[PDB]
């Protein structure tokens, strides 16, 4: 179970997912493609948090301030409702 | 250390209008979902409606879709619901709620101290009082009978007999006026030998009876 | 709108008791399922978020389970402050849901109920109404028929009844009956009474009075 | 200290079969993604084969596929390579590498950690140890040397002294002469004042044919 | 592909490299230092190695994406390459490297002739070795003459990577004849020409003396 979570999670594309989000805030290519991968996980709690806290994860380094880091975690908060999926009801992404 | 200070409510004739707000701490308001609950008098809670951090999601239930209105002021770190064309079902204590985390799935956690809303044509009335009069152990008792609005306090002797009292909750008559009834069970020999009073207290109309409860 | 299903409505049990509470989906809601505690008077507590995590200070005695449609509350082994109302919740999608809840009661030994009839005061019928009422003290279970006739006919719809909780003591229910009639309409009859049916009572029982 | 440590490597004939080997220490192995990574002589880095570290998962470069088989150990901290159709193309160093990023992640960072690498050479050609013949100096900056000739396959690893000598020291790459064997020499230039008093010994080491040789380099007395 | 192949710097320059990526995927930089294993230098194209100083940078446009070295030394001589992995099925390409040489100032080489150990002569072999150390450039002739008879295809040469710190290159040319053909002439002499010798410079030996 937590096993079959980190091997989907290596075969998941999550890029445009990270591109959808700096484009929208910037202001789809990248939409189609971020839900079909965050498709994977839909009804599986524990593994749609895991995959918004890897996004996190690579994005810490390349935010410049603590304002530009809680923007970028709204939006991703925001990201499988406007897949169209569920988000777990509990997601830590402090990192 | 999170607070949810409700304010508003109160007494409003049937097809009038409320507005409840409610303003929050101790968390980040802008990026949560807030919702309002209600609880009628002896019911199940009834989940209403929510509304996103942005404002942009808004959800009604179905037995209040096109009345209520659900607002937020990020700023005011306030949110607030418009009642509009009340009905006496909405009489009930409404409730803010926070939910666990900042997602649309996050489930209610916390909330506020609710506030009664009460839909009703009627005017403030003080209670009759009317002995339940006696005939191993006897029953008597007072019939607090057409009063509004709640509540009413009932004692017996002024706090002297207490065991064996039985204040039944108020029922809401088809004239829009609350009844209860209390009620003791004593010795049947005590009666002629104890003088039993019921202390009656209605303070929206200021009114207070102390009615004798004779065989 | 996903319509949440308890079962059952009420139960009773005893402090150390194994306790299962069912909450039924009208679709699948995934592990979306919250369960909330209520004690009088008080706001809901979390118990149990996403069909099956503890929330943060809920003892380990609660254990939720289920998911789609079916999903289950335990109590393992019921405590003095675990007696409640419980509620199922879906945050699967809005508008959300509560269960119609279940009330858990203190089980305790059948106790018929003692009947009293009371006619309307003097001073009432001075104000041109009339009220009758039926009085059953401290019984249990909560089951209980209370049947107006006036001159041996039954009254429907001119009646309201109201109960009381647990008494801490004996945890036992109380209830009155309150037959509402005009002075006119209770002058033209001479006998009221109460039928009283409980398990409890072998059989029924009447209590009767002659204007 | 995070360490990989290759072994294995030799010569196999075509069509034969060879088994690479991989010791890793200072991390928990089992939590990352391995990888196979190539050089061929005179030419650049070439991706061979990757292993999971969430579910053992294998995948291999296309010019590779069908003829190697990469793998971990459960109980060991040990990777292999399997040589089971080796060609002539397959003539390379072979680089053992550690993934940057745990295993679980969707993203790639690169691979952080590579071994010292192990060499392998796909011919039908015996293996041959070399003879190590003295580069005597003078007869101011004197050099001396050491001249390891006619073996077969790669490497050839020369120290001077044991270790102890190492500034001025220059260890040619081996040329493959028209024999099919190979050569090179290792020199170091010293005092040419004191050729008379410093002793100067070059170890040298085939793995291949196990052997081991020290040549004292002194100045002829003619 | 990887541009450009060759390039050759003097210190306290700006080094660029640029490959052309080729759907989503993840770009890294190595640098491969003689006879070292590769180390990893920036990660997901923008993103530096620990250990790595802030004088290495990277960078991506589109199709391309590049490293930079911007306070050049004598250490950063190396091969460099880039590194694609592609999204699950990972798929790795590395590019064609690029050869870094950092100048330095002429140095001529120190040119040596050894002649062949008795040891060897005893096993019917001779080889004739002339060392060239620590020179640049790169460039440089050597010639064998043997009894003043220019020899053309009997010699092979090896020259090593540039030295990491003092940025000079060194070479060997071994003239290899038959224990016959060697005992049978008397003068042997390599001749070297480079950039830092006014002439041609000749290192020879008489057999036997
Ligand atoms: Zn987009
Ligand atoms: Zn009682
Ligand atoms: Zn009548
Ligand atoms: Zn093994
Ligand atoms: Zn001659």
């Amino acid at each position: 179970a937590a096993r079959r979570c980190q091997s989907q999670l290596e075969r998941a594309n999550l890029r445009p997912c990270e591109q959808h989000l700096m484009q929208k805030i910037q202001r789809s290519q990248h939409q189609e493609r971020c839900c079909n991968e965050l498709n994977e996980f839909e009804n599986n709690q524990r593994c749609m948090c895991e995959a918004l806290q890897q996004i996190m994860e690579n994005q810490s380094d390349r935010l410049q301030g603590r304002q530009q880091e809680q923007q970028f975690k709204r939006e991703l908060r925001n990201l499988p409702q406007q897949c169209g999926l569920r988000a777990p009801q509990r997601c830590d992404l402090d990192v | 250390q999170v607070q949810l200070v409700q304010s508003g409510g109160g007494l409003v004739k049937p097809g009038g209008s409320l507005r409840l707000s409610c303003t929050a701490s101790g968390f980040s308001f802008s990026d949560s979902y807030m919702s309002w609950i209600r609880q009628a008098p002896g019911k199940g809670l009834e989940w209403l409606t929510y509304i996103s951090g942005s404002g942009e999601i808004i959800s009604y239930a179905d037995s209040v879709k096109g009345r209520f209105t659900i607002s937020r002021d990020n700023a005011k770190k306030s949110v607030y619901l418009q009642m509009d064309s009340l009905r006496a079902e909405d009489t009930a204590v409404y409730y803010c709620a926070r939910p666990s985390d900042y997602f649309e799935t996050s489930e209610e956690l916390d909330w506020g101290q609710g506030t009664l809303v009460t839909v009703s044509s009627a005017s403030t009335k003080g209670p009759s009082v009317f002995p339940l009069a006696p005939s191993g152990t006897a029953a008597l008792g007072c019939l607090v009978k057409d009063y509004f609005p709640e509540p009413v306090t009932v004692s017996w002797n002024s706090g002297a007999l207490t065991s064996g009292v039985h204040t039944f909750p108020a029922v809401l008559q088809s004239s829009g006026l609350y009844s209860l009834s209390s009620v003791v069970t004593v010795p049947s020999s005590s009666l002629g030998t104890q003088t039993y009073i019921c202390n009656v207290n209605h303070k929206p109309s200021n009114t207070k009876v102390d009615k004798r409860v004779e065989p | 709108e996903i319509v949440m299903t308890q079962s059952p409505s009420s139960l009773s049990a005893s402090v150390g008791d194994r306790v299962t509470i069912t909450c039924r989906a009208s679709q699948s809601i995934s592990t979306y399922l919250n369960w909330y505690q209520q004690k009088p008077g008080k706001a809901p507590n979390l118990l149990i978020y996403a069909a099956s995590s503890l929330h943060s200070g809920v003892p380990s005695r609660f254990r939720g389970s289920g998911s789609g449609t079916d999903f289950t509350l335990t109590i393992t082994s019921l405590q003095p402050d675990d007696f409640a109302t419980y509620y199922c919740h879906q945050s699967y999608s809005a508008p959300r849901t509560f269960g119609q809840g279940t009330k858990l009661e203190i089980k305790r030994t059948v106790a018929a109920p003692s009947v009293f009839i009371f006619p309307p005061s003097d001073e009432q019928l001075k104000s041109g109404t009339a009220s009758v009422v039926c009085l059953l003290n401290n019984f249990y279970p909560r089951e209980a028929k209370v049947q107006w006739k006036v001159d041996n006919a039954l009254q429907s719809g001119n009646s309201q009844e109201s109960v009381t909780e647990q008494d801490s003591k004996d945890s036992t229910y109380s209830l009155s009956s309150t037959l509402t009639l005009s002075k006119a309409d209770y002058e033209k009859h001479k006998v009221y009474a109460c039928e009283v049916t409980h398990q409890g009572l072998s059989s029924p029982v009447t209590k009767s009075f002659n204007r």
